[PDB]
């Protein structure tokens, strides 16, 4: 797939140049970040199951006419589907954080689900809170330092955000 | 701790510490806080001690301490432990003060303590208040007891707005089921034709 | 969904034949043993409300501990939500009863159980111990064949929840 | 208890360095466009009783089990305690709008509230619903140009729309 | 802390109703009289290095006494941690410009500022004369409604001190 | 939480830490005694559902018959099907208040926060006083004796919280 | 707290409906019988010393281990908490006995003791057959045919024994 | 009485300090909205004459229920008494407004005001309604900063009579 | 909250017995040795300032990271609140020193230390290391030979190292 730096080397094929001394930088400034990015990955793969869930207790919480018979998520294996659902979404979408490029993201998640879900009938609503409520459970985790030093990632913190605003966006 | 008015200048600083320390907890109160004009008229009697412990009720360290960083239960909840020494006794308490504040300001709140019957005959005018909840006091629950406990969980310890708690209610859960759950028994069923349809 | 009609008719269908004795004497045993089956549904449905309340207190009994305030147990929707579940099971065995196959029961709640039980954390034992009440009950409402094939539906169906 | 100035301080003070210059200039631009948010709480203030009026209307047309005999807000004491709360929801949404800041709200207001509604056995789906209510009617409210200076103020709709949305998410 | 805002806030809270006119008045005055305060928090962050010094050797100036070996002044330790302090007052005094209110004040130095001078035999006469420079030194970098703004929260300082 | 004659009187040897001395059962004899016409005034006015509330929402129109037109509130069909609901409501609760020999269901399911609830949809007591006035009407020929006395002390309770 | 009357209200109330002839019937007779409830709780509360002392003496010939240095009720301040225990839990059955629902004796007296005795150290099944004993003591001064009309009133003992076994088992 | 100046000093004074920045500031900030709400009750003062019939009369036209015999607005008298206290809250008006808040007119109507009006029979719609329509006469009498003042303190009175 | 005295007196009262002649003898020598006794808490009362300032000095050298921002001891609050906290600590080792028991330092002192250090953040080894150099600046007051009569005072020093010792165990 294309990578942050891959699509800088794209582009710079593109316009057939040298890389400028300011795409060095931003891209030494985004290698130096990369730690506070490992920690941020970190902290959602290990709270991923806790975040899935809980989300998914918000989620159902707030909207009861789904669990109730008559829903697509009834029958219980739809229960499977959906939390396999939000774990793969929340994997892609820490795939774009570590990469920090929302390519991957575009590609393997969201190229074509929205036909996908019409075609099965889930309202992508449901699924567009859902990412939210996946957003509002992961920042907590974010902002969590336990075991870490603490640190300024604000520029981590608005490029989850709006990874999260993409994949609202892009499903709803 | 009383304070007989024709008292003398020791003891008197005995009576401020009991009462910084009964009426804010164990909490620190730098003397940058103590209302100095309250102290002196204290002093030769204009005001007693209850007149004096409704002022630091109503000063702004005892609102900063209690009142801007806790909900309205908290606050209830330790109104009652600081300027009466018990732990609520039933929701019908916390309804009563949280309407009363909510529609006369914390001042007549703050009033419906400091001059209330209960006040006047376990203090009264000049004894400082104390944790009486401990003992069995007359007409409560055996959930006043336990509610002064759990409120009370050391010597050492106090009910500090600096902590990362963020001084969340400790009692309102205890408090809260005993009155309103009778009619679990039905709410049950009826979610359940919710739940069902 | 699956049923024994159900399974013969797809390898019928995929294999592509035209059926034979076996199956349809299958088909034989199926339509014939349905009256127990479905009489004994029928009394399920009949006295499905005692061994709901009854499950949940059953459960209780055997897990007071889960029950005090401040862990999972405690809570009225939860209590109102512990009843719903514990009655699609009871529900979902009485189809599977229906259809004299094992089949709803894989297609609805064996299809996927175990992770969202890791997901919600909910033990499967106490379903089991509730299933365990239900055959107590069902050993003496319901009698013959009728208990033997309801007891063998319930039985598989805690060895999915095992 | 903090507006967005205290937090900025805070933020120095746990860098213990003076206020940066990014920072001194985008809280002079808060001041500068304050007068905005001054008007918005303004019209909140004095559009309340409508919000919470109209609130009502809505909540208990959508859900009549609410008055129906044994729900949850039967009598004329919860009915009382169903509008006070709104109430005091809205007010303490109007406290963040001034001070520009969430934590009044967040520490105030809804530390315990979800628990305070579960221990009670109140659906808090309808505080949250009553919540979504109020801040529909307050953009209502909100809209109105008259006997004011026409402006753009999609930055204190975007304030409010997140407080109400803050209150709606932490009850439930 | 209580800044203009934040009392309001409070006293709105407290006693349990909405703003009004009055308070919507203060929060204009404090919005009107942000961009002097802004203004002077600029001038006092870019000349916080001399401010210092100045206010430092100031204090040594007025009591010589402090500086000679065996008492508080001598020290190279010593005189670094002069200027932290020193440093540190100059801070909060921005702050307060910045919030217009003496909240940071009150809340970092004030509150158990007695208490600490009292412990560590420091003095406040040793501040208050580093602030009188920093009053001296601002009456001349600032000037018109800034000027009279910064002057206000120093002598606050002065006034706690005193 | 109902506060009924035996209520008060446990709650006020409760608070005093003492056994029922023989001023509550004074009130306790009395009470029971008095129990009987109450019950019958409730049974009486259980029998008489819909000619009371009936009577009521027309003694409403009648005595506000501008609210019947369009543009207020008493304009649509479900609109006055539920004031007829509470009209019944009313009529409940006064039988209940008959019933327990006290006002404790009337206080504690109508009277407790009256005032806000009417005034934040908008309600206007008078129509209520004059609902209950018909029924101070009705009351006046359904019943008779003590029973009168206790239905209609009850009612003048309620017109005089809502009045 | 509840007496049978409000009880009835209650249910009557919370599913929506008037109070039927049979309830009714059944609350009329409750005031019938009134008077010989008045009788029984009489006679508990001008037999209380005398079904205290009876229980005492009782309760510490089987168990001398109390009375003991280092037994519970030994250092003569906890022998006096012993006997206001007892009356406590005497006066709330009394009141349970004249408001016709144990609803006093399970709000006001039951909900948090056996957690009390706990934190307290004191034994629970002790408190158990303190009210035991004063249930037979009890019985015998309730039964007591002198200076009264005499009749049939089986029903209150029958009752009087539950609210005792109540309090008991809810403190054991 | 209530103004901005009477919580400076009472919030001065109950802390029991000197009078700090904020107090002093907001004082400020009050004598700055002083004088135009000067010439606002200036221009509220020359028509209220007109203002007395008008109120009245929107009280006659937007209820005519009132208006009708045997009612709270029929009667000589009782018009009297309309415009007579009608009057009395525009010159309470003035008062407020020229104090820079609503004291005179809190502690001259709304202070306990509900069971005044709930003794006599009065409605509060009544007077809503009569301020409402004095709220859009001094839109047009006033422009800008005086027409906000005025129709703050009209607000103010309106919510204690709603 | 008890003196040795009224310890022996107990455990004695759990016994059910009267004294033994050797506690007599044992109470009779610490009665003896009360001067000793008397002596080393008026050391430490006339010294309390200094010692808290010398313990303060110390633990602010060898650790600074508390007085820097973020650190535990920063605003004249916290520095006010450490002091205050140091001074109660040994103000109660003076209390346990003249009792004879440590019975006043777990029923006041130590009551709920350590729950709310660990609520409030504070570092407990930080706080166990400042009641470390109370001990050490205690000691050398204590050891002072002036203005008293020389004598051997050393189970006085041991049993005051105890107070300390066990005050930092149960803090940490
Ligand atoms: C296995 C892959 C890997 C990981 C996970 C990793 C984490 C990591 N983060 C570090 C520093 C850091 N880590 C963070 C990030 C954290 N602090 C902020 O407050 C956030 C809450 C949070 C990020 C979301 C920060 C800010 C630093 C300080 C380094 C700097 O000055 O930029 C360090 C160096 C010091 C240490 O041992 O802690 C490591 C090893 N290093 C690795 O090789
Ligand atoms: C038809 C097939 C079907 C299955 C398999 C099923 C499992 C299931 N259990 C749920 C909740 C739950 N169910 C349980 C387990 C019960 N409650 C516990 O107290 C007892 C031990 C136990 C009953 C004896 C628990 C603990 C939860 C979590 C409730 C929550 O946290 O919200 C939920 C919805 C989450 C919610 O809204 O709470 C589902 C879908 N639901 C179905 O419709
Ligand atoms: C348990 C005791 C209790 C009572 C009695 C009670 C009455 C009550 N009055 C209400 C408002 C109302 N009440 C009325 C009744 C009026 N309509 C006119 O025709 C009549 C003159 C008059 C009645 C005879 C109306 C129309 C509303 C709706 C006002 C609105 O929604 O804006 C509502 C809100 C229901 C809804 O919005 O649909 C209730 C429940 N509430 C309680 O908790
Ligand atoms: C001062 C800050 C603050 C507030 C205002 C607060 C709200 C609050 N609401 C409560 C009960 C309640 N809350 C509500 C309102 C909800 N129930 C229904 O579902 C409505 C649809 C819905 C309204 C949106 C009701 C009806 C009650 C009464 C329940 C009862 O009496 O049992 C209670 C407990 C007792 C009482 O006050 O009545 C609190 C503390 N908590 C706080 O810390
Ligand atoms: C006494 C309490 C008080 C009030 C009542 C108040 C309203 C108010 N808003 C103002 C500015 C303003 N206010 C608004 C906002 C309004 N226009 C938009 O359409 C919005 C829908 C609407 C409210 C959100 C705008 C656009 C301006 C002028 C532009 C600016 O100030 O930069 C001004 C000054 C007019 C000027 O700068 O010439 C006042 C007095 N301010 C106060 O301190
Ligand atoms: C709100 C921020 C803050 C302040 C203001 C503060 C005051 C403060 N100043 C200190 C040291 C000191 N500061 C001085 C200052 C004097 N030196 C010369 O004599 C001059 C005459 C004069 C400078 C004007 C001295 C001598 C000490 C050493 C005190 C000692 O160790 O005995 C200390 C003890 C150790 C330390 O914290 O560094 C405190 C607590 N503490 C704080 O956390
Ligand atoms: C209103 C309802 C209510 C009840 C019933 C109640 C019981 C109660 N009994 C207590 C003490 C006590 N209670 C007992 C009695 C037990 N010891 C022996 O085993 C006996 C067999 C047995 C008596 C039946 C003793 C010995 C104590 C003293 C415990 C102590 O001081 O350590 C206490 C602790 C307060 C005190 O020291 O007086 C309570 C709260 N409290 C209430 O609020
Ligand atoms: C001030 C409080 C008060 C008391 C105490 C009271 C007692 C009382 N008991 C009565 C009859 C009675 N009293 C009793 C009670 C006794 N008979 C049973 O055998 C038991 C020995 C015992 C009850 C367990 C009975 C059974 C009646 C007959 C009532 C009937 O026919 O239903 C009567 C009616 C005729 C009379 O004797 O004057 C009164 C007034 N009245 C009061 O106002
Ligand atoms: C110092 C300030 C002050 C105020 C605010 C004031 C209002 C006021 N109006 C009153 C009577 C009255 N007010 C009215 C006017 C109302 N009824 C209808 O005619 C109209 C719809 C409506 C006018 C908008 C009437 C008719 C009365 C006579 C009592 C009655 O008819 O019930 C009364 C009772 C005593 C009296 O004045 O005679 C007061 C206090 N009076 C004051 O001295
Ligand atoms: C029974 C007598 C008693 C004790 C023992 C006691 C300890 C105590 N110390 C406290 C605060 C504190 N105590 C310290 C002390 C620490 N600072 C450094 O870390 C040092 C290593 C260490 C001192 C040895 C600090 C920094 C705080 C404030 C922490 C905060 O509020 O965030 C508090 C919270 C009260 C408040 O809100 O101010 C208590 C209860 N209080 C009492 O009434
Ligand atoms: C004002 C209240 C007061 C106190 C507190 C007091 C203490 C006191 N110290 C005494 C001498 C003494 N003081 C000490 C203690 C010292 N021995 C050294 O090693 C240590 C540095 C130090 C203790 C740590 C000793 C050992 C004696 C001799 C008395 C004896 O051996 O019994 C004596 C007896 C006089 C004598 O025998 O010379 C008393 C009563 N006297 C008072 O009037």
């Amino acid at each position: 797939m294309n990578d942050v730096f891959t699509r800088a080397i794209a582009q710079a094929d593109l316009k057939g140049s040298f890389l400028l001394e300011s795409d060095l930088d931003k891209l030494a400034s985004f290698a130096k970040e990369g730690v506070k990015r490992l920690d941020a990955v970190a902290a959602l793969t290990n709270n991923a199951p806790a975040i899935i869930s809980d989300a998914a207790h918000k989620l159902f919480a707030e909207q009861q006419e789904l669990i109730q018979p008559g829903g697509n998520a009834y029958p219980h294996r739809r229960m499977a589907a959906c939390l396999r659902d939000m774990e793969i979404i929340l994997r892609y979408v820490s795939y774009a954080l570590l990469a920090g490029d929302a390519s991957v993201l575009d590609d393997r998640c969201l190229n074509g689900l929205r036909e996908t879900y019409n075609a099965l009938g889930t309202p992508t609503q449901s699924v567009a809170r859902a990412v939210q409520l996946m957003k509002d459970a992961a920042m907590v985790h974010l902002k969590s330092t336990a075991n870490v030093t603490v640190g300024d990632c604000s520029s981590l913190y608005s490029e989850a955000a709006t990874y999260f605003d993409k994949a609202a966006a892009s499903i709803a | 701790v009383t304070l007989r008015a024709p008292f003398t200048e020791e003891q008197f600083q005995g009576a401020l510490y009991a009462i910084y320390k009964q009426v804010f907890g164990n909490t620190y109160v730098m003397e940058s806080e103590r209302p100095t004009t309250a102290e002196s008229q204290l002093k030769d009697g204009r005001i007693t001690v209850r007149g004096f412990i409704r002022l630091l009720a109503k000063t702004e360290a005892y609102k900063s301490r209690f009142l801007y960083t806790t909900s309205q239960n908290r606050f209830i909840e330790l109104n009652h432990k600081l300027l009466l020494g018990r732990a609520p006794y039933d929701q019908a308490e916390i309804i009563r003060h949280l309407d009363l504040w909510n529609s006369q300001g914390y001042d007549a709140e703050i009033d419906s303590y400091i001059e209330s019957e209960e006040y006047q005959e376990f203090f009264g005018e000049e004894v400082v208040p104390f944790f009486r909840g401990f003992k069995y006091q007359v007409g409560q629950n055996p959930l006043g007891f336990n509610g002064l406990v759990r409120l009370y969980d050391g010597y050492a310890g106090s009910d500090t707005e600096r902590n990362q708690s963020g001084q969340v209610a400790r009692l309102t859960d205890r408090l809260s089921r005993p009155v309103r759950e009778q009619s679990s028994v039905d709410r049950i069923e009826r979610l359940l034709r919710s739940y069902t349809s | 969904s699956r049923t024994v009609i159900t399974e013969v008719i797809a390898t019928a269908d995929s294999q592509g034949r035209f059926l034979n004795s076996t199956e349809l004497q299958a088909a034989f045993g199926r339509f014939e043993r349905a009256v127990p089956a479905i009489e004994a549904a029928r009394a399920l449905t009949k006295n499905q409300d005692a061994l709901v309340k009854g499950a949940v207190q059953a459960v209780f009994k055997k897990f007071p501990y889960v029950t005090q305030p401040g862990e999972k147990g405690y809570g009225d929707s939860n209590q109102a939500k512990c009843a719903r579940d514990i009655g699609y099971y009871l529900r979902f065995i009485t189809y599977s009863l229906v259809a004299s196959g094992t089949g709803p029961l894989d297609d609805y709640v064996i299809a996927g159980l175990r992770e969202v039980n890791r997901a919600f954390n909910l033990n499967p034992l106490w379903y089991i111990e509730a299933l365990n009440y239900i055959k107590g009950e069902t050993g003496k409402l319901l009698s013959g064949q009728s208990k033997t094939e309801a007891l063998l539906y319930i039985d598989h169906a805690i060895n999915a929840l095992s």
